[PDB]
């Protein structure tokens, strides 16, 4: 129940990063 | 964990001594007779399913109690765990003779062993009987005896390997006893 | 890996969903809405903290965490969050020992125990470096949370099979007990600190209290002694047709 | 330690894995790169004492400030536990050359060893001075064989860069 | 079958050295008068002897500087000493203040 | 953990009264006398990093075994370890001097410490050393009978907080002992 | 004559050798530096009365429980029996600086001592302290950097000696470890 | 009751003669030993009631098959029948422990156990895994001193051989 | 930034609560110490450039070694380089009396300094031969008040104490 293809603080980041 | 060259080091470390030429005609050796321990253990290695599952078996059928309701290698749930676990022991035995010391084997696998199987309810007298069919295999394999399954190696002794391997398989019948 | 006790003879693991709720752009999870909420919120409670019946007017300091746990729906920066908690202190860290403080996040926060003296001294070098914090989000940032729970699932004591040693199996089942145990019950005092300085074991019967329903629990014990003797030097001979052989 | 056999078998038992093909390739090199560094750690066990004595007297040729008074070697017995802690270093050489990893080095030669050094306010430089020393003075057909002074002196620096 | 007192005590007798507990040890004396032929050594064994009486200007003496240590009678406190077993015999003027401590009192000079 | 006022609520919540003014004295006191308390914690804690260093190499000079090879504090691994649980033991009695109370000492750093350093096989008999050589230091500075390191003081009597502390290093020896 | 200089020891008696003034002048021309070694035991054996004074009471000094009651150098013949066996310490120590070696001490002084002072209960992380002391007096005797006294010596460096004689006092206090 | 005073008078009256000195010279092991077997006593005395449903439990853990319809451990009254036997047994080990001897162990709970035992389908190797269980837990400094643990776990020892 | 005022608000923001009057009488203690840390501020800082000038040649006056070619301070541009970085912690002292607590030395002095000073081989022997000139050279009816000496010489030692 993991999905190995996953994050969970850099999914924190991106969404911070493309609006920069 | 350590392998035959780090267990004379911490003998030295004792002493604070140096590993000089008197103490290093055994690791001189070691390394001249390098070859037939990697010999052996692909001698090991590929045969290691065949080792397991007849070694199993085979206890299975000087005990048919094991099968039967009440037995603990009843169900397919007891039965997948018991040919798992006789692979971890042959897995951690293959460690040891390729490192040449018996630490890997004895703090990972053996270490706690027996306070495992008094409270799962695992019979160790049939456990000990499994590891020691496959030490039976396995000096067959690393000597060339066995009736099938000749493999293709050089002519000499390995006699003083097929010895090293019984005692590590005399190790586990020794930790859950 | 097969592991005969797992979804067999325990429950299924609870969680979130799914973790594709990520990377979906008009949400950020499937919204479970709030009867399907803090039934999970329930499991994250009796997880953290073990049972320790935390009451209204303790619940209401962590107002704050669950807020932010309903919107952005990560289970692991929920955890996080509860940890630096007040109620994680003072309950953990206050009246304990450094040991016990350190076995009881691997109780809470891996569902395991601990394997070595060294993976334990290289906690209080974290110690040294940060405080307690520094140990917290060490263990939640580590490859072996990302690889087992992640941001998805709560972070149960998981059935292996396939431990990467023998003893990390027993200090699980030590560790967790019974539905019908806290771990305050011990004034302070770390239960497996002489056997992780020492390299021995636990005893058989405080694992199979621990142990699930269906599972043999406690047979096995000889009535002689329940650990080895690390000075023995059996014999162990092999009948060949001659006579037995003595491969020592 | 860490060594060549025991990368290769802790690697090969977190997969869970048996001993591969990959893992015996592995230590066929290990036979044979050792008769190189076994020449060299059985060179320096037999002339441990004169390359200690060389390797102490030129930390205080280059820092003859640790003679002042107040300072690390003070009197007598700190000149003695000065040439006792360099002796301390090339047994450790010896262990890695032996075993043929850089085990012994850093966990019981360099684990905890920039914590007691800043307390008891001893310098890394005097200490690095001396190992620096003796890799200046091998010299290459003469105190061993060509591949013998690249093992050896590969377990000096490595000893130098995990003290600076 | 075998003597554990007689297998012991040889045993013994083998290992720990016949030297020990007679406190000998070599007096060292050296001559020296200036000249050349003046110049003994003289290394000769001597049973060394526990002198009683100047212990009590050493056992002494430190009773009275650790009597006078303000911060070594804190961190280094002494035990519980029992008193003598004297008879109380129900006069105060002989129980509280005996014969033997009877108008005792430090002077210090 | 508790402090010096909060003793004195909890033995009087056992007995359901009142702090009473006949309670109150012994805490009047201290709030009179606790400046100087105040006065004489930072003489330990800015003088902590050469006590640890003088305490523990100060146990190698009358116990040189530590660190002969087999010894406890060998290698410099084991040297370090030696040094930081000085520091903590110097820690832990810093915060008890502050609050006047030995709960916090207890239950966080005496809490199981025999048991612990009976598995890792610290001696006993040096370890009680390393925290009495340290107790003579930390009445030295509450006294000011330093050799070096005179430390600027206000006149009056400090003896009731130097016996206070040596209460607390005997309570760490009566612990592991 | 110097292993005629053996011949007074093992004999568990009493027998005195010398050598004479021609006998000397062969020996200090045959060993290095002889006149030193002469000059170096004699600084010791001069002041030896003071030096087990000083270092037993220097013991008491910062370790005031053995006078304590219920300590060791308590009930005035302890006390009288430590003095004994630091005049003994000291007798051994000067006569293995004399013969140049420590073949003599570590057999006929120190082998048996460990299992003799834990048998009686002797204290022996404070013998190593009473040992410290002599030997912080002896590095100053050597050296003539003794404050107190100073004797009258020929010029030049003794600091071969003084290390010498310091390592002699911690094979002493390595037996008793 | 077995214990060192018991056993001395008793050799003297029974060939009718005073206490010797022989005889006082026993009883100052008796003196010389109290300290550790007390402290293992009033260890016990204050902690039983956790020890005895910790041991008692393992005997419902082994032979789990007691709590099935007929046998011994079959309804709710006779569970608690088993808890109490179990704390008689650790009430007479105090008591062993006090006196000084196995005189309270062989008095009250062996003679005439076997006999009881038998007739009432009671199996006595579940009277033993519970007392083996409490002889195991037993760690060396931490419940009670080194000498404390060497006599509570030979009364222990004595009751296990006794009941097999 | 730790000091007195943000461990009261960041131990409630933990505690997940409003400031009651526990955390308001500890900044009634930040009130009456604020006339004497406040004294020894500007005194240093009218002050810092002799302190510097007379603390700063303190270490090249114990250690002279420092000036030889091929050690740290080799050329002028190092030596004013040195002067640089111990006019930073007088700099970083200044603050932490100015917020009351040990902040702006936690996380801009001493944050990740041992590992600058070993990698470039700066000894850091000398920069703690150089607070401990100030730690000495300060007298207390003449320099500030007597409790501001107590304030200045607690940032002091406290550099000291976590330089080595
Ligand atoms: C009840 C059922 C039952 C069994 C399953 C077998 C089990 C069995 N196998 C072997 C013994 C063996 N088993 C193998 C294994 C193998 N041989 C090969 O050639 C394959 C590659 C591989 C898988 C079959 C080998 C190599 C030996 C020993 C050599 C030999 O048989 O001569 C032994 C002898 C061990 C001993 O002497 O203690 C036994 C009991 N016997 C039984 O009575
Ligand atoms: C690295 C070391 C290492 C091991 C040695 C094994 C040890 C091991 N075996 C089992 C678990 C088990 N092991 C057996 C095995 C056996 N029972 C028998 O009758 C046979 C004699 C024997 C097979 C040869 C069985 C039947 C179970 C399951 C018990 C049950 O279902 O209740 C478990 C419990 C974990 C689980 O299954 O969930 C563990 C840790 N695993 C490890 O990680
Ligand atoms: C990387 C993987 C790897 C391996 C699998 C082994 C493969 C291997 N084995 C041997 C070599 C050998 N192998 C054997 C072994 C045997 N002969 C017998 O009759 C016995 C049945 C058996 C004992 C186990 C002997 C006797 C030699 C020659 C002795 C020696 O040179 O070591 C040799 C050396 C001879 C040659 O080069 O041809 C090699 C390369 N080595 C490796 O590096
Ligand atoms: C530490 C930082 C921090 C904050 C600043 C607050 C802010 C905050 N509020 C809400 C969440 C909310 N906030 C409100 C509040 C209101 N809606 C209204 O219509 C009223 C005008 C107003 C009350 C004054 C409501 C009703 C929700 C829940 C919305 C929902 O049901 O999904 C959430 C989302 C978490 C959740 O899903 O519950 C956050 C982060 N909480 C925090 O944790
Ligand atoms: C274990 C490792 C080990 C070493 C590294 C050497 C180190 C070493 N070299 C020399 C001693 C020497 N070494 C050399 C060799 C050289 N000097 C030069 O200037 C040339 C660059 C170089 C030629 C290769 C010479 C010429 C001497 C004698 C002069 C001297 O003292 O340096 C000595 C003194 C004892 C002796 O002469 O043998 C020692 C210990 N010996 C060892 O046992
Ligand atoms: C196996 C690895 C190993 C080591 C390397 C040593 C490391 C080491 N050396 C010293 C101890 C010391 N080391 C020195 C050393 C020196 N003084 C100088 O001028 C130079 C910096 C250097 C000589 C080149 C001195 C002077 C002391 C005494 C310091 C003291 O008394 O505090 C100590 C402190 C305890 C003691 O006195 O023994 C330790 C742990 N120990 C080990 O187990
Ligand atoms: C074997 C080698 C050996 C040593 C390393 C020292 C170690 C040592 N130092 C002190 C003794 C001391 N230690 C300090 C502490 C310090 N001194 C200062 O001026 C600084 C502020 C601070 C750290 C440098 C002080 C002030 C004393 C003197 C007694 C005292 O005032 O406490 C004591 C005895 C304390 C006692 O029992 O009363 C010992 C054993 N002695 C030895 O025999
Ligand atoms: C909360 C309080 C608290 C403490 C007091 C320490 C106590 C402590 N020390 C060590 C661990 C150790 N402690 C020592 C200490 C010593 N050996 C000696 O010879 C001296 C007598 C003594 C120093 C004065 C050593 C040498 C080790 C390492 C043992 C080893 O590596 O084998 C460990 C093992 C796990 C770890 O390393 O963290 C613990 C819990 N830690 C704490 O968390
Ligand atoms: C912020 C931290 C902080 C401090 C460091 C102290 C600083 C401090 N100490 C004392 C004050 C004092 N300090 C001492 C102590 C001593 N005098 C001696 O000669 C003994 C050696 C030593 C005993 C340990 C005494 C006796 C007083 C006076 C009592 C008092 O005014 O409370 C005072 C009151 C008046 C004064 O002297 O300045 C102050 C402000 N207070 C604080 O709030
Ligand atoms: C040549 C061999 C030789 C020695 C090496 C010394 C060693 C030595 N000392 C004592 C005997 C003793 N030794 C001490 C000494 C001490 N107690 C202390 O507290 C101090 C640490 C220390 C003195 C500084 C005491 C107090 C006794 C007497 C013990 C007693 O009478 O109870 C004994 C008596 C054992 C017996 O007679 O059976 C011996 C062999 N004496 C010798 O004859
Ligand atoms: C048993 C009788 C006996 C002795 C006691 C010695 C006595 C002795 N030593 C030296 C001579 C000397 N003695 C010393 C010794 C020292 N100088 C120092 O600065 C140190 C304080 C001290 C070391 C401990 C030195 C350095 C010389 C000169 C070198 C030498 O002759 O060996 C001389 C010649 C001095 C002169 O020319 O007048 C004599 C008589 N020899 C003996 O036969
Ligand atoms: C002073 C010494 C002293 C003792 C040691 C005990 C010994 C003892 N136990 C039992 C009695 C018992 N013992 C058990 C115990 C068990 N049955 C099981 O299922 C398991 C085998 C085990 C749990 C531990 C049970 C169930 C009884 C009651 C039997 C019955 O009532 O039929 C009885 C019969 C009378 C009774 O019911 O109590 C006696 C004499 N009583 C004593 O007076
Ligand atoms: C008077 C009777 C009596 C006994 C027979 C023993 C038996 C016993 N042991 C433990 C308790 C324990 N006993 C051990 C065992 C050990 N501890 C270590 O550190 C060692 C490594 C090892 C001994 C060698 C441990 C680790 C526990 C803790 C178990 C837990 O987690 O509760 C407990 C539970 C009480 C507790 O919480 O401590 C009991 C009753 N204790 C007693 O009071
Ligand atoms: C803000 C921090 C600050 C300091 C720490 C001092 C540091 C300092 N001290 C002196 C300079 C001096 N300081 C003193 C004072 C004393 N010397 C003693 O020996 C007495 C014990 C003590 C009296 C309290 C004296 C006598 C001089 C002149 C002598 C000298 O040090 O060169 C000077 C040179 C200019 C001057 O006199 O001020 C400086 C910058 N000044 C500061 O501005």
């Amino acid at each position: 129940r993991r999905t190995v293809s996953f994050n969970a603080r850099v999914a924190r980041n991106k969404s911070q990063a493309k609006k920069i | 964990m350590l392998d035959a060259f780090s267990r004379v080091v911490v003998n030295s470390d004792a002493k604070a001594a140096y590993v000089g030429g008197s103490d290093l005609q055994a690791l001189k050796s070691f390394i001249a007779d390098g070859n037939k321990r990697l010999d052996a253990v692909n001698s090991i290695v590929s045969n290691a399913s065949c080792m397991v599952s007849d070694a199993v078996s085979g206890m299975i059928c000087e005990n048919p109690g094991l099968i039967s309701p009440g037995g603990n290698c009843y169900t397919n749930r007891r039965m997948a765990a018991c040919l798992r676990d006789g692979e971890i022991i042959l897995r951690y035995v293959s460690y040891a003779l390729l490192a040449g010391d018996a630490s890997v084997l004895e703090d990972r696998c053996l270490n706690g062993l027996k306070e495992t199987y008094i409270a799962l309810g695992v019979p160790t007298n049939s456990s000990i009987r499994a590891v020691s069919i496959m030490k039976a295999q396995a000096v067959a394999f690393i000597t060339n005896t066995a009736t099938e399954r000749k493999m293709s190696f050089a002519a000499g002794d390995c006699t003083s390997l097929a010895s090293e391997v019984a005692s590590y398989f005399d190790r586990v019948g020794a930790a859950i006893s | 890996a097969f592991s005969s006790i797992q979804n067999v003879l325990t429950d299924a693991p609870l969680g979130t969903p799914s973790a594709m709720g990520f990377l979906d752009e008009r949400t950020e999870k499937p919204l479970m809405g709030p009867s399907e909420m803090d039934e999970l919120v329930y499991a994250v409670y009796k997880q953290v903290f073990g049972n320790a019946h935390i009451m209204e007017s303790e619940r209401a300091e962590l107002r704050d965490a669950e807020s932010l746990f309903r919107y952005l729906r990560d289970v692991r920066e929920f955890v996080r969050a509860l940890a630096k908690s007040n109620a994680y202190t003072s309950r953990f860290l206050q009246g304990n020992q450094q040991y016990r403080f350190f076995e009881l996040n691997f109780k809470h926060l891996l569902g395991r125990g601990p394997r070595s003296l060294e993976e334990m001294a290289s906690h209080s070098a974290l110690y040294a470096e940060g405080g307690f914090e520094a140990v917290i989000d060490a263990i939640l940032d580590s490859d072996e949370y990302a690889q087992e729970f992640g941001s998805t699932v709560v972070p149960y004591c998981r059935f292996k099979g396939e431990y990467p040693t023998n003893e990390e199996f027993n200090r699980m089942l030590v560790l967790k007990g019974a539905n019908s145990t806290s771990d305050k019950a011990g004034k302070g005092r770390s239960k497996l600190c002489y056997s992780i300085a020492a390299g021995c074991s636990q005893n058989w019967l405080s694992m199979s209290k621990a142990l699930p329903f269906g599972t043999e629990k406690g047979t096995g014990f000889n009535l002689i002694s329940s650990s080895r003797n690390p000075a023995a030097r059996p014999r162990i001979g092999t009948k060949i047709p001659g006579g037995v052989v003595f491969s020592s | 330690m860490k060594s060549v056999i025991t990368t290769v078998v802790s690697a090969a038992d977190a997969a869970g894995r048996f001993p591969s093909n990959s893992d015996l390739e592995s230590i066929q090199g290990n036979i044979q790169r050792s008769a190189a560094r076994l020449e060299a750690a059985e060179k320096l066990a037999g002339n441990h004492e004169a390359v200690v004595k060389e390797a102490g007297d030129a930390c205080f040729a280059k820092y003859a400030y640790l003679k002042n008074p107040g300072e690390a070697g003070e009197n007598q017995e700190k000149i003695n536990k000065c040439y006792r802690d360099v002796d301390h270093y090339m047994r450790l050489v010896n262990y890695c050359l032996v075993v043929g990893g850089t085990g012994p080095l850093d966990e019981w030669g360099i684990a905890g060893a920039r914590e007691v050094y800043r307390t008891l306010n001893l310098p890394t430089s005097a200490y690095v001075a001396s190992i620096a020393y003796t890799r200046d003075r091998l010299c290459v057909p003469r105190d061993m064989s060509a591949q013998a002074g690249v093992e050896f002196s590969a377990y000096l620096d490595y000893l130098i860069n995990a003290l600076s | 079958v075998v003597l554990p007192v007689a297998r012991a005590g040889l045993a013994a007798t083998a290992k720990k050295n016949q030297y020990m507990g007679t406190s000998v040890a070599p007096e060292i004396v050296l001559t020296d008068k200036g000249s050349d032929m003046s110049r003994k050594v003289k290394t000769e064994d001597k049973k060394v002897a526990a002198d009683q009486a100047a212990a009590m200007g050493i056992l002494a003496n430190m009773s009275l500087y650790a009597s006078l240590n303000p911060v070594k009678r804190m961190t280094y406190k002494a035990k519980e000493q029992a008193p003598a077993y004297v008879k109380k015999t129900g006069n105060p003027v002989e129980d509280f203040y005996p014969s033997s401590w009877r108008n005792m009192a430090p002077v210090i000079s």
